[PDB]
């Protein structure tokens, strides 16, 4: 339907926000995975 | 480092059943459409 | 005579040295890369946590 | 439909499973021979969680048992009870870890590690529904302690959503018999604080001492001991082969039991337990049990209970009972030693029913307690430990063989906040 | 009605053969002196698959044994039911196979060959419908390596559509019992591959690890590796002589585990195999059955499966059995490692069953697999061959008897080529 079609657009704006989801567990994932190399360096340095 | 890895992996699962219930308990999205159009 | 036996003998004692070497070198490589593989699989269920 | 793997390790492990096995499978109503000759079927209708069929009535038991000699195998054959047992589980070395943590861990562990897990994932196949394993061992020997702790790792490396019960005999020191035993103790619970989740004390000084007393024994040898520690363990799993009125099985029992992550180091007792003079002019009532069930000088441990709090405690009676009788026993109990309660727990005391009690007792209660007392015998070990490593005595024995220094002194800071805890606790 | 004629050719093939036609006449239940007295009715319906009615019921086994010293067919006869063999059926020479692949299939296969056609299409004609030819030999030998192969171009060039079975025992690294086997090997893979349709090949060490480790026996010997393979064969020939709920032909056999004429090396193994003395622990059931089937510690030939990939498989069954749990199994252990079976062939893995398991057990099955790891067999070989020729080791016995090295030559590359193509196919 018509109105279906802005429904269809909050669907998009909702998936933005899943994107947006996406970008801050990337960013928080990737220091995630800095800090465990950091761990496994000092690690195997002892 | 396998302990930590077994101990994640268990968390994963979980929240995947935490998530496949959630489902299950709301639906049994699509009723906000026809709420509306009422 | 017992001097060509103890060359012969000190030989195979040192390629039995090798062997054992050999042996614990290739146990180390694997589990460097278990390990290595290891953080991968943790790095990937952080991702499907998130 | 719930099922249990047994593993014996070391001697001492083998002997209490061989007890344990010649005891269970008579109150299942089988005999040595294996083919059931009982009364009832209230006994078969759930043995599967122990015994897999065989060949048209033939029971095996699901037990590994495990060592570094064939000396104490073949004793544990010739003994009554041991056909039962699948000839495939027998695995041992010949050279023997010889009461060294290095040999038990390190080069017989790795030597023979990979073969016994073979046969405990054949019987953890068999199976359709583990909810969790039992372990047999000390900790003051070498195929015991450090190999057990070495099995019990590696299991977890495999199961991590099970539950095991490690029953550890102590060591203690008035009954000591081996010249390092704290060498082995403190590196045995460095990783039984890590991986074990349900670690149940036991000390040959407490049993002695049970026995001298109470059962008013002349020569108690090892079997009677082996009887005790079996009785417990039997009687600590019967809420999964028998129907009762208020069923809790292991991991209810683990999830009313253990308030924090770290804290599984568990207390047992045992009721009733007469003299054959004293059996006679006795009454056996709910009250009564209850009493001797929380008397002191009953419990399977050296320190004793008045030297601290109750962070909580659990009883499981069998025998058709009345389970208001037991409520209002507890919460007597409770109330009249409310100064040994934790206080930021209310109704510190769980209580489970089972329809069945053990043959010939018409009426049995186990008891099982997480008081913060067990610190005594940590920091009693602790002491021996710490007195022979300040001049490392003994010690070449294991740096030999492949340990560094720094090892020690992290199972003594691991050991030490284990002993803090509790402290912090109570 | 669907005939077999069995072919046995030196000394190995004579023995394996003498044990093959024991265990096939016991469970048909002729007795040792050649008269029938078994006890049910239904393994009398069959009988002419294996054997003729001369007069008076004294059955004559539908077989051919040939050799070129009569110290072996002494000893066919006199070893049990050895009278039931037709004394027509001994074509035997004088002077003796040498280990010389020249004198068994040059210069003594012009006048033994020819004199032992005669025997063999005489049993063709009194035979109706052969279904196809089976033959037991050797590889490592001066008969069955080169004498046996010229008999194979002989028969397949009389007959072009018959099937045919080459029960092949093959030289090996460990137990290498003489030492010009490169040699026997390689002139007989050349024809073998070129020449047969179903190559079930064997070997020495692999029946040892098995008699070892799965039977636990003490001092296993030539008599239990016969008893083995004689299992194996007539496992093989169960469908043909007892009906069943899916009857598998020879023809069936060949079409669902050959998907390239060339490529029909398969390796084969037996279940179950289990221990005299933990018959009474074990659990005859079809997952155990599949357990034991799908491991390389069980597999007849010395290849590690697990090192290659499974192309196709069969798997005869026997015994009241159901074909819903039958190819569940089937289906599991395929889902569980995709990896080692190829990528182009959906359901790698046939099944079928019979309703008649062997005399002394109730359920029984065997393992038959085109694997493409069975290529370092031959690539051992192939290795030996190249480092003993590049120095003309041991050739004036070859190329002083009508021999030219290009013989050789062409053989090696024959191998070659053909471990080339199982090693592409990965
Ligand atoms: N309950 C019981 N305890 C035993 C028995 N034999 C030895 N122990 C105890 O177990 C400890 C020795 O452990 P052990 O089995 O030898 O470990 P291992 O040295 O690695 O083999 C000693 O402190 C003894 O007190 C027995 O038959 N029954
Ligand atoms: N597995 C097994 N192998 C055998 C048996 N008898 C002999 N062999 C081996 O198979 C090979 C057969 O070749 P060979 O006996 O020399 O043939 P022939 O002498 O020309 O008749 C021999 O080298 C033996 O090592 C047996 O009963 N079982």
């Amino acid at each position: 339907l018509r109105q279906r079609m802005i429904e269809e657009w909050e669907a998009k704006e909702w998936e933005e926000r899943e994107q947006e989801i996406l970008s801050i567990q990337d960013k928080r994932l990737e220091l995630l995975d800095n800090a465990l190399q950091v761990r496994e360096e000092e690690l195997d340095d002892e | 480092i396998t302990l930590e890895l077994k101990e994640r992996l268990l968390r994963c699962e979980k929240l995947q059943a935490k998530f496949e219930i959630i489902s299950a308990k709301h639906r049994g999205a699509y009723y906000v459409i026809k709420a509306a159009q009422e | 005579e017992d001097n060509f036996n103890l060359e012969g003998r000190i030989m195979g004692d040192l390629r039995a040295m090798e062997e054992e070497a050999a042996r614990l070198n290739s146990q180390i490589e694997e589990g460097r890369g278990a390990k290595r593989d290891t953080l991968a699989e943790i790095v990937e269920a952080e991702r499907q946590i998130m | 439909m719930r099922e249990i793997v047994h593993i014996q390790g070391g001697q001492c492990g083998n002997q209490i499973g061989a007890k344990f096995w010649e005891v269970v499978s008579d109150e299942h109503g089988i005999d040595p021979t294996g083919t059931y000759h009982g009364d009832s079927d209230l006994q078969l209708e759930r043995i599967n969680v122990y015994f897999n069929e065989a060949t048209g009535g033939r029971y095996v038991p699901r037990a590994i048992l495990m060592d570094l000699e064939p000396g104490t195998m073949d004793s544990v054959r010739s003994g009554p009870y041991g056909q039962i047992f699948r000839p495939d589980n027998f695995v041992f070395g010949q050279t023997g870890a010889g009461n060294n943590w290095a040999k038990g861990h390190y080069t017989e562990g790795a030597e023979l590690i990979d073969s016994v897990l073979d046969v405990v994932r054949k019987e953890a196949e068999s199976c359709d529904c583990l909810q969790g394993f039992q372990v047999c061992h000390s900790l003051g020997g070498g195929t015991g302690s450090g190999m057990g702790t070495l099995l019990i790792s590696k299991i977890r490396e495999e199961y991590p959503d099970r539950m095991m019960l490690t029953f550890s005999v102590v060591p203690s020191p008035k009954v000591s018999d081996t010249v390092v035993e704290p060498y082995n103790a403190t590196l045995s619970v460095h990783q039984l604080v890590e991986n074990a989740d349900e670690c149940m004390v036991l000390d040959n000084e407490a049993l002695y001492d049970i026995c001298f007393r109470t059962l008013k024994l002349t020569t108690p040898t090892f079997g009677d001991l082996n009887h005790l520690i079996s009785a417990v363990m039997s009687g600590i799993t019967c809420c999964l082969r028998f129907p009762g009125q208020l069923n809790a099985d292991l991991r209810k029992l683990a999830v009313n039991l253990i308030p924090f992550p770290r804290l599984h180091f568990f207390m047992v007792g045992f009721t009733p337990l007469t003299s054959r003079g004293s059996q006679q002019y006795r009454a056996l009532t709910v009250p009564e049990l209850t009493q001797q069930m929380w008397d002191a000088k009953n419990m399977m441990c050296a320190a004793d209970p008045r030297h601290g709090r109750y962070l909580t405690a659990s009883a499981l009676f069998r025998g058709r009972m009345s389970t208001k009788e037991v409520d209002e026993q507890m919460l007597n109990v409770q109330n009249k030693n409310s100064s040994y309660f934790v206080e930021w727990i209310p109704n510190n005391v769980k209580s489970s029913v089972c329809d069945i009690p053990p043959k010939g007792l018409k009426m049995s209660a186990t008891f099982i307690g997480n008081s913060t007392a067990i610190q005594e015998m940590f920091k009693r070990v602790s002491e021996q430990f710490t007195a022979m490593f300040r001049r490392k005595a003994f010690l070449h024995w294991y740096t030999g063989e492949g340990m560094d220094e720094m090892e020690f002194t992290e199972a003594e800071s691991n050991m030490n906040d284990l002993v803090s805890e509790y402290q912090q606790y109570q």
